RNA sequence: UAGCUAGUAGGUGGGGUAACGGCUCACCUAGGCGACGAUCCCUAGCUGGUCUGAGAGGAUGACCAGCCACACUGGAACUGA
RNA sequence: CCCGCAGAAGAAGCACCGGCUAACUCCGUGCCAGCAGCCGCGGUAAUACGGAGGGUGCAAGCGUUAAUCGGAAUUACUGGGCGUAAAGCGCACGCAGGCGGUUUGUUAAGUCAGAUGUGAAAUCCCCGGGCUCAACCUGGGAACUGCAUCUGAUACUGGCAA
């Protein structure tokens, strides 16, 4: 059954980048809009738009720089089978800083740079490389 | 304040005493998975008010029998 | 400034009608010493003809690598056929410390001081092919910032 | 514990002048350099990758007169120090007392400098140091004692000190026969042809 | 009895004594409550040779601790400053 | 492989037991050499291989190869077994230390001399 | 090696100890432990650490130091803080 | 520890040289004698056996053996696999277990941040100091990745209510 909708979202974006898809729709939630706002903020997607009233639908307009795709490798880190909670010192950098890692901290859903600057660790959701 | 624990009554049938299962939720040292893990404790209660299936808080005291170094403070949540 | 070097020569066989027939395969890598790495295979009936076909194929089919100061940038994993290959920039982690047939491509590639560890198969014809794939899909901070705006 | 053999043989296996017989005359002229390190020395080796790494380590040890456990300890110390392990390793080999006595022109070779150091003819900072591998700190004064001053050797050695290149990190002065190790030698200040990444990679396998 | 006493720790023919506070019936180089200074009888003729925390020593003598003859000699050497 | 399956039952690599039950894993043992043989090897090789059969000091009766050209062993001759397989003979797992208790050094040998129990010739 | 346990699990009272306590005894209740591995069997002194490892780990716990246990073998108490 | 005396005078072995693996020829032997960690050498011109010359590596040591970890991603948590190489239960139902769509409120158990107590000393690591240097000894720090308590944060997971 669906047991990880975040990894489902990242699957939608990997398979949309891999199929030269212009835009990606999915069911929407607060955590997916938080992550999507981080992805737009860090420049991996072009835009997002949440529509619907009773059944919201998140839509990510994807990016393609050259013919190549911008989101090179998006991975889900803290899956439901095994959750991964890092401190502010254990908090990893991806592609030696060239690629953010979306961590859910108590202050909100941030990146690794932003939460290492904020001085607080948390639950590391996904590597975007 | 005092250090106390919470747990549920696992069995009842003993003469002014009870036994309480505690659920500690601990990460596996090698595998990094948070796993449930119990701790059954023989707990004293004067006048045996708590029955089976309850939830009760519990503090540590002097020994009262073999094992039995624990005594309740507050019975909560008895709902059958 | 061409900086060519051969990795592996082998004797393959064919098994015709009357006995066997033995041929020699070279496998070389050239590179200028600042990106610009190529490999060539080349096979012939004697060894110097084999290495010459290998060099001649390797001088063309040469790929750009976005080096750092003298080294890689981020840790990169390249795979080819059965041969999985890790590399780590080792920001002046002195000396090229790579496996055989990976030391050579990293040596003429112009990188100086990375850390490697090939896994899986370590056939020399596929461990390069897994270093270039690898160094090819390693991108620089002016390319990632080009992609994602800033 | 030290070599004690044919020296120019060691200089002939490496293919390069290891400065092992600096002495009176000029460039070798009786070595048959490059030609035959043994009976089958006329053969080109077609040397391996282990052979080039090994042969680089042997070049450096046979220059500075160090054996393997001592060299290996220098590699461990150069590894743990902050910076560049090749350059740190040459900085540890250049701070050796017999080397600093050789660089100042007090000995003709490094073995003669090692015998000056060994035979209590050398003070550092006004204290006699008997040890070939004493590690000379920067801003030190290393000199010859009153015994073994104005002995022939050192005079002749200073005579052949002017034929060489006068290292930048020293105060060579031969009037008083005292020297000052001022700073650690930069990598660009020494020899230019040894490949220390090969010996880093040799010990890192 | 707790004793503020020396405990030999240097090499052979080169002792370095660490002054500790031990339960007196332990071994010499054994179990101690706290170490409180040191005493090097050589060290060189440089700066110290001996430093020794007088506040903690005064604390333990306030508790009831005894002091061996060397530690008393060292406190009589480092009196307040010298 | 699933992390739950490893919590239920962890990984376990086997023990990889010893080729040489010289018991306690001692460097050498001593034995009595119950008999002395020559034995034909396995198929690609042919020779007569000089091999003793030994009652060790720990009870085990094991057969043991005798190195070098020519020995002086006969049936009681207390030897010092070493450890090391001769692959060409089926079932010898050990060697005898030449130059040991009742096993003389190899006669007229000049190179690799230490591993055959022979002293340096005076010259 | 899937069942183990009758002072066994708990209670009341008496005794006992420096001190709580089935520690012990009388009586009452019929519990307690166990697949989160009891019980049985083989092995083993434990730790700070040591060796190896890029690391995570793996092996080990000679010297040095902390704790425990033993003092020909089995048992017992006496004196004494 | 310092000074003086006499004279190079008292002071170099061990393994290896077919590939892996740095370092090669001659002679003796001829499926023998024997070598060998694996591949494998030896049945007449053996760079693999035995000797010599030569060389290579280490050096008051050097080899062999035993044992451990590494290499071994060949138990894979980091970090593997399962159509045909070993590997998908013959197929289902289902308890305990593991996991669980979406919104709001509360809690704050997990999680995170800070503080305090502790995590003995030595050892490892860093910056210094003393033995002529080094090993060694030593001063100060870092570390001991932990546990407990208190103070907070509430995004995610859990509890509770809708």
């Amino acid at each position: 059954s669906m047991q990880d909708p975040i990894a489902d979202m990242l699957t939608r974006i990997r398979n949309g980048q891999a199929a030269n898809k212009a835009a990606v729709t999915m069911p929407s939630s607060k955590l997916k809009v938080a992550i999507a706002n981080v992805l737009k903020e860090e420049g991996f997607i072009e835009d997002f738009k949440v529509e619907g009233d009773t059944k919201p639908e998140l839509e990510l307009t994807l990016k393609y720089f050259q013919g190549k795709a911008v989101v090179e490798s998006i991975q889900r880190v803290s899956r439901p089978g095994l959750r991964i909670y890092k401190r502010k010192d254990e908090l990893p950098k991806v592609m030696a800083g060239l690629g953010i890692a979306v961590v859910s901290t108590s202050k909100g859903v941030m990146t690794d740079r932003a939460a290492r600057q904020a001085g607080l660790g948390g639950e590391i959701i996904c590597y975007v490389a | 304040k005092i250090r106390t624990l919470q747990g549920r009554v696992v069995s009842d049938k003993m003469e002014k005493s009870i036994v309480v299962a505690i659920e500690r939720f601990v990460k596996h040292p090698i595998y990094g998975k948070f796993i449930k893990r119990t701790t059954k404790l023989h707990v004293h209660d004067e006048n045996n008010e708590c029955g089976i299936g309850d939830v009760v808080e519990i503090r540590e005291c002097r020994p009262l029998s073999k094992t039995k170094s624990w005594t309740l403070v507050r019975v909560v949540e008895k709902a059958v | 400034e061409l900086q060519e070097k051969l990795i592996a020569v082998n004797r393959v066989s064919k098994t015709v009608k009357g006995g066997r027939i033995f041929s020699f395969t070279a496998l070389t890598v050239v590179g200028d010493g600042n990106g610009r790495v190529g490999f060539g295979y080349g096979k012939a009936r004697e060894v110097p003809a084999a290495i010459q076909k290998a060099m001649e194929k390797a001088r063309r089919n040469m790929i750009n690598v976005a080096l750092n100061n003298g080294t890689l940038q981020h840790p990169v994993k390249g795979v080819h056929t059965g041969s999985r290959v890790f590399m780590q920039p080792a920001s002046e982690g002195t000396g090229i410390i790579a496996g055989g047939a990976m030391r050579a491509v990293l040596e003429v590639a112009g990188v100086h001081n990375v850390l490697a560890k090939a896994y899986g198969s370590t056939n020399p014809i596929n461990v390069v092919r897994a270093t270039i794939d690898g160094l090819e899909n390693m991108n620089s901070p002016e390319m990632v910032a080009a992609k994602r705006g800033k | 514990a030290r070599y004690l053999g044919p020296k120019l043989k060691l200089s002939r296996r490496e293919g390069t002048d290891l400065f092992l017989k600096s002495g009176v005359r000029a460039i070798d002229t009786k070595c048959k350099i490059e030609q035959a390190p043994g009976q089958h020395g006329a053969r080109k080796p077609r040397l391996s990758d282990y052979g080039v790494q090994l042969r680089e380590k042997q070049k450096v040890r046979r220059i500075y007169g160090v054996l393997e456990r001592q060299f290996r300890n220098y590699y461990k110390e150069a590894a743990r120090l902050k910076g560049n392990t090749g350059e740190n390793l040459l900085a540890l080999l250049e701070g050796r007392l017999d080397n600093v006595v050789y660089r100042m022109g007090f000995g003709a070779t490094r073995a003669e400098a090692r015998q000056l150091v060994s035979h209590k003819a050398i003070m550092v900072n006004g204290r006699v140091v008997n040890i070939a591998s004493y590690q000379v700190s920067p801003n030190d004064v290393v000199s010859i004692r009153e015994k073994a001053k104005k002995q022939s050797r050192v005079k002749a050695a200073l005579e052949l000190a002017e034929q060489r290149e006068k290292p930048t990190w020293l105060e060579v002065d031969a009037g008083k026969m005292e020297g000052t190790f001022k700073r650690k030698p930069e990598r660009s200040d020494l020899s230019a042809d040894i490949n220390e990444h090969l010996i880093v990679e040799l010990y890192s396998k | 009895m707790v004793t503020i006493r020396l405990a030999r720790h240097g090499a052979k023919k080169r002792p370095f004594y660490q002054v500790v506070v031990a339960d007196s019936r332990n071994a010499r180089n054994g179990r101690f409550i706290e170490r409180v200074g040191f005493f090097n009888p050589i060290a060189s003729e440089k700066e110290e040779g001996t430093r020794l925390d007088l506040d903690r020593i005064a604390h333990w003598v306030g508790q009831g601790a005894t002091i061996s003859d060397r530690v008393a000699a060292l406190i009589k050497e480092v009196n307040k400053a010298a | 492989a699933t992390v739950n399956q490893l919590v239920r039952k962890p990984r376990a690599r086997k023990v990889a037991k010893s080729n040489v039950p010289a018991l306690e894993a001692c460097p050498q043992k001593r034995g009595v050499c119950t008999r002395v043989y020559t034995t034909t090897p396995k198929k690609p090789n042919s020779a007569l291989r000089k091999v003793c059969r030994v009652r060790l000091t720990n009870g085990f009766e094991v057969t043991s190869y005798i190195g070098g050209e020519g020995h002086n062993l006969q049936e009681h001759s207390v030897i010092l077994i070493r450890g090391g397989r001769v692959k060409d003979l089926p079932g010898v797992r050990y060697h005898t230390v030449r130059g040991a208790l009742d096993c003389s050094g190899v006669k007229d040998r000049k190179q690799a001399r230490s591993k055959y129990g022979v002293k340096r010739p005076k010259a």
